[PDB]
């Protein structure tokens, strides 16, 4: 259920055409296009599903990605691509000394964020 | 010592080189705790002056794991020897016989589980009868000098 | 002196534990009888024979 | 109410008493609560303190004797001793020559008296030897490391009384029996007949009723309350 | 292991035992066979379980 | 230098303060399990069976 | 041989006595199994596994304390517990140990003020081990500055 | 890593069924330890009238009156992880409730560690398999052992 | 048992029942006092029977071997499935002539009963492990294979 | 002194209720939370003196495997009822007493004739049922005097003991300049005609009776 998750785009619109996009990105897209924004851009995604290694490399988090994986590439990777981390998961918070949801943290996150 | 032996222990010890052994054959002279002194009587030496063996018991010493070494008497004041005898045992060593550890009284029950988990009661009799008693040996050193001044 | 449990004696397995220790008994249990023999200060002849 | 007649005194070490006279329930228990007082608390004597004539500090070898000081150390925890006459005594172990060491040799002061005298507490090898050993004795009721000593100190100055692990109990082993039994004008009793061995430090009378007074110490509170 | 074993080491069909068959209420249970001769074990012993 | 009244002190806090204690490898959420400690005087360390 | 010896020295066959017991007095239902084991004594005693230390001393690198078996008491988390202590669902037995006592001594020292008296609540700010991790890279010849 | 729970609850009403395996011979797995705290979204036993409702709990009570009555109904409908309106984090209807005191913990919980833990070490337990004739007869004649 | 005690009365009363199983469930250990001995375990006295039939089956094959009636590579397979197929009865003998023998007078005499001696009440019970753990200290060894894999 | 030692101290008593109590002992020696505690055990059982049933003539019944006419309890069952049923006497040493009862109506435990020197102590105590119609029985009951526990069985159920269950616990506690100390909590159940002070003190005087010869 946390491996279902990157899909080939179907459909041309404001997403990229047959590229590689989330779960997270393209419920959410489709959703907002049905009946306020955008009916036709409202595209399907067709389903590109992995194991443990390659689909765990996509971490939308540059902090974490830069621990992990081979650090050789991957702290050069998230310095090379100028990206910038601005998240709210459990990965980026254990390292640079930020509060992680968890138990009584998400009563907390539910007020903070 | 072990009880239930097997047959080895009497090569091992005096091929090891830990205990003292004798090389010839004759009648011991002075016993004491430091040394051990040996007349030859049977062959006498090559130039001249008799045979007469000695030996240098070692004795609170240490070792690279951090214990106790001590070499102790087990032959009597004034005895015959002969060549190829233990005359004294190192450390945890007994006449010709390798010790190690000890004969202990043992038991195969529960006993409200303080033997839960492969665990072990002991008894006080055991610590009272002086029995596994070690010395944990440490160099504790110091370098001051070296200057050009 | 020491009490050992019953428990992992047939999980991972030892037979000469058993063995050991019933010889043990053996061979201090005629041990305890040739002293007696010079606890009594009875000695001569009987030692040698038992 | 029992009665403690009829003990088999075999020597000053062992005994064998028994008990003609015990009601139901009353074999067992006296039995087994007396195994439990016999073993822990029991006042007696050993060895605590001792000055050496020669050797200041352990872990050393004496000139002309087979027996290193650690053993020695033992050899004197085992050693029996009975005081009737003070509280605290220090002796002396005025000994030179070839022979081996008994136990006797000591000047026997005031009203000091020993039950052993056949014990191998060393050995001598050489001629024109001598030892001259300041022994010193405490008294007290469990078994005492050195550590509970060196807790209380205050006013505090030797340093040659070189210490032994002390060994205050009389009893060296302990087994009581119960059989059932027959008596003239009775129903059933159950006879406790007591196996004891002491280490020559406690003849068999004194230490059972000293147990039973101490005993009936602990119980005074239990009928008092 | 000394948990489990216990519980069972009590709780069984037992063989004979001293006892046959003598039966108790509730609180004197425990002790009649706890107290002499009734073993522990038995099998067979009917209660006002409550 | 050690002392007598110092215990008394102590035997307070034990009740209030917990103890987390683990394994050397933990994998489950039965690692972390924690303990309210009680007073003992021996080295080794008395727990559970079960756990 | 076992029992022809057994049978030298007066003993069992079954190797089983009914013993009463020293504590209670009571003989056991089955006969006990007695022997003589031969136990012996091994060298990883007590003090070598057993340490405990509060507070003290730190490495050269980082501002964390030492390997082990030398000055400070460390004994080492890893990975393992790490993912053991974030499932436990708690926030703080995380950051106590790796955010207020154990990467900052400085934060270690502004809370030997906030504990002893009992006013207690945390500020960490920046975690000082991971600028290692920016420093690192920095030398690396990439550059990392906290913009924004 | 970073997978858990947040927010209420799931609004589509749609999952996966419920069978056992049904292994080739004898019951391998039974439908009782399937169900074991897992939502229902609609769900119709009987032919035709209630029995289990739009957003009640298979705890450990309605289990038995679900297995004991009308054994007959072997297939259920039943939410899943997957099976949710909100994509970031997941929705808390769907999962199941597998925990210790009182059944059904809190809102926002980890999940996805308690998976990857509680198959963490038995990833001891399994052993590589330790080094694990075509007769025309019993094999190819299917054959009934009860009535 | 504590599952249902769990599952149908609580937190509050729960606590209860399982600490007990600990404590007195040790108490209850104790105080049976069993033994770990010799002649507490009871092999099949016919041993030169089964093992001589598992001998005598396979001989048979190996007299087919020398001769000529099976074929090289099923040879193995015969000969291991009939030492194989002893091994099963050996292992059969061993827990029938262990767990149902008895034998004892109850009052009107004559009777057979589930033999309660040292390893079954670990074994059945349920202490750890399992029965073919048991098997090697008493009866049959168990087989290992070459370092191929093969036997 | 250099033999005295530190007597134990009670005065930490949990008082549940007249029948049952859970008392607690904060000071006891290595070898003496053992001691005591398991020797009591064995003295509060078979060495404690009370008053229990042990013959009985029923009026209709000879035999006790047979079952009453209009009634719910077999006799088995009623033999037990009579046994948990709790009697203290002064005056005399054996009596014979009669159970006349009849009617539509529970079986209570008043309803007997309170004979010379007999005091009971419990009247709520359902011995028997009577159902439909009115039913009648007389038991002629006879009691003896005892110690211990005697059975039916070795009689070729009495039940003389106020105690009704024993447990004693042993739990290790702190004290200042001391190693370990052994508190003896000690569980105790009564309701054969005894509060739990006077049992304790009656052993604990019953044994020191025993000890003075010793002494």
């Amino acid at each position: 259920r946390q491996m279902l998750r990157k899909a080939t785009i179907v459909n041309a619109g404001s997403s990229d055409f047959l590229e590689g996009e989330q779960v997270e990105y393209s419920r959410v897209k489709i959703a907002n296009r049905e009946l306020e924004a955008n009916g036709k851009v409202g595209a399907t995604y067709s389903r590109d599903l992995l194991g443990i290694t390659k689909a765990s490399l996509a971490t939308e988090s540059f902090i974490s990605a830069a621990s992990f994986q081979e650090t050789t590439r991957v702290l050069t990777e998230a310095a090379v691509a100028g990206k910038r981390d601005e998240l709210r998961g459990l990965k980026e918070n254990v390292i640079v000394g930020r509060l992680i949801p968890a138990g009584t943290g998400y009563a907390y996150h539910q007020d903070r964020m | 010592k072990p009880l239930v032996g097997t047959g080895m222990e009497r090569a091992v010890a005096v091929d090891s080189g830990v205990t003292a052994v004798a090389k010839r054959g004759g009648v011991v002279q002075y016993v004491d705790a430091s040394r051990i002194v040996i007349k030859v009587n049977e062959d006498e030496m090559y130039p001249g002056e008799a045979g007469i063996d000695i030996y240098n018991l070692t004795k609170y010493t240490r070792s690279n794991q951090n214990t106790c070494i001590n070499q102790m008497p087990c032959v009597s004041l004034g005895e015959p020897v002969e060549r190829g005898d233990v005359l004294a045992d190192g450390p945890s060593t007994d006449l010709g016989e390798l010790a190690l550890g000890q004969n202990m009284r043992v038991a195969f029950m529960p006993w409200n589980g303080y033997n839960f988990e492969d665990s072990i009661l002991v008894s006080e009799r055991v610590v009272q009868e002086d029995r596994f008693t070690t010395i944990h040996i440490q160099e504790l050193a110091c370098v001051s000098r070296d200057t050009k001044l | 002196d020491i009490v050992l449990n019953p428990l992992g004696v047939p999980s991972r397995m030892n037979i000469g534990q058993i063995l050991e220790t019933h010889l043990g008994m053996a061979a201090k249990g005629i041990g305890d009888k040739i002293n007696a023999m010079l606890k009594q200060q009875q000695e001569v002849a009987k030692l040698r024979e038992f | 109410k029992p009665r403690l007649v009829d003990i088999e005194q075999v020597s000053s070490t062992h005994a064998k008493v028994t008990l003609e006279p015990l009601e139901r329930g009353f074999g067992h228990t006296l039995g087994n609560a007396l195994r439990r007082i016999l073993l822990s608390s029991m006042p007696g004597c050993a060895v605590t303190e001792v000055e050496i004539d020669g050797v200041l500090h352990e872990y050393s070898t004496k000139e002309g004797v087979q027996e290193d000081i650690l053993e020695i150390l033992l050899n004197l925890k085992g050693l029996a001793v009975r005081v009737q006459g003070k509280d605290e005594v220090i002796l002396t172990l005025n000994k030179s020559g070839i022979g081996p060491v008994t136990a006797a040799d000591i000047t026997h002061d005031g009203d000091v008296e020993i039950v052993k005298p056949q014990h191998v507490i060393c050995h001598l090898t050489d001629e024109n030897a001598s030892i001259s050993m300041r022994i010193k004795v405490q008294r007290g009721r469990g078994y005492v490391p050195a550590s509970t000593r060196i807790h209380s100190e205050e006013d505090e100055r030797p340093i040659g009384r070189l210490l032994v692990d002390a060994c205050y109990s009389p009893v060296e082993r302990i087994a009581y029996n119960v059989e059932a039994a027959r008596v003239e004008q009775r129903t059933d009793l159950d006879k406790l007949v007591i196996e004891m061995e002491t280490n020559g430090t406690i003849d068999p009378e004194e230490a059972i009723r000293r147990a039973a007074t101490i005993l009936a110490e602990q119980l005074e509170a239990f009928v008092d309350l | 292991q000394d948990v489990v074993l216990g519980l069972y080491y009590m709780t069984r069909d037992c063989v004979n035992a001293k006892g046959e068959g003598m039966v108790l209420t509730g609180p004197k249970e425990a002790e009649r066979l706890y107290r002499s001769g009734l073993a522990s074990l038995h099998a067979r012993v009917k209660v006002r379980i409550t | 230098r050690e002392e007598a009244v110092v215990w008394d002190i102590l035997d307070e806090v034990i009740r209030e303060h917990p103890v987390l204690l683990n394994r050397a490898p933990t994998l489950h959420r039965l690692g972390i399990q924690a303990f309210e400690p009680v007073l003992i005087e021996g080295k080794a360390i008395q727990l559970h069976p079960l756990v | 041989e076992i029992k022809e010896l057994l049978k030298l020295g007066d003993l069992p066959t079954s190797g089983q006595i009914r013993l009463y017991d020293g504590r209670t007095g009571e003989q056991f239902e089955r006969p006990v199994t007695v022997g003589y084991m031969y136990m012996l004594k091994l060298n990883h005693l007590v003090d070598d596994k057993m340490h405990a230390r509060s507070t003290g001393s730190y490495s050269l690198v980082t501002q964390q304390p030492l390997g082990g078996k030398a000055q400070f008491g460390g004994q080492r988390f890893g990975e393992m517990e790490v993912w053991a202590l974030e499932a436990y669902g708690a926030a703080y037995t995380l950051q106590e140990m790796l955010t207020v006592k154990s990467d900052d001594v400085n934060g270690r020292t502004k809370m030997y003020k906030n504990i002893v008296d009992g006013n207690h609540q945390m500020e960490p700010g920046m975690p000082e081990s991971f600028n290692v991790l920016l420093k690192e890279i920095r030398s690396l010849g990439i550059n990392i500055e906290l913009e924004d | 890593q970073d997978l858990v729970v947040t927010e209420d609850d799931c609004g589509t009403h749609e999952g996966i069924m419920m069978t056992p395996v049904i292994e080739g011979g004898d019951v391998k797995e039974p439908l009782r330890d399937r169900v074991l705290g897992r939502v229902t979204a609609e769900d119709v036993l009987k032919p035709g009238t209630a029995d289990i409702l739009v957003p009640r709990n298979t705890l450990l009570h309605e289990q038995w009156c679900d297995l004991l009555e009308e054994n007959s109904v072997d297939a259920v409908k039943v939410r899943s992880v997957v099976s949710c309106d909100t994509d970031f984090g997941v929705c808390a209807h769907c999962y199941g409730r597998d925990l210790a005191r009182g059944h059904i913990i809190n809102k926002g919980e980890a999940i996805g560690v308690i998976a990857a833990q509680s198959i963490g070490e038995p990833g001891t337990q399994l052993t590589m398999r330790t080094f694990h004739a075509s007769r025309a007869a019993a094999e190819s004649s299917i054959q009934v052992k009860n009535k | 048992m504590l599952n249902t005690c769990y599952r149908i009365l609580g937190l509050k009363p729960t606590v209860i029942f399982a600490d007990q199983i600990m404590y007195t469930g040790f108490a209850y250990a104790a105080r049976s006092g069993a033994s770990v001995g010799i002649d507490d375990m009871v092999i099949p006295e016919k041993k030169h029977e089964i093992i001589s039939e598992a001998e005598a089956e396979v001989a048979e094959i190996q007299e087919q071997f020398q001769s000529g009636l099976v074929t090289a590579g099923e040879r193995y397979n015969k000969v291991i499935d009939i030492w194989a197929a002893a091994n099963d009865r050996v292992s059969k003998a061993m827990m029938d002539n262990l767990q149902t023998e008895t034998v004892i007078n109850r009052d009107g005499q004559e009777e057979k009963q589930v033999s309660f001696n040292s390893i079954y009440m670990m074994a059945d019970s349920g202490a750890r492990g399992s029965a073919a753990q048991i098997r090697q200290l008493a009866g049959m060894r168990g087989l290992m294979a070459k370092p191929d894999g093969s036997i």
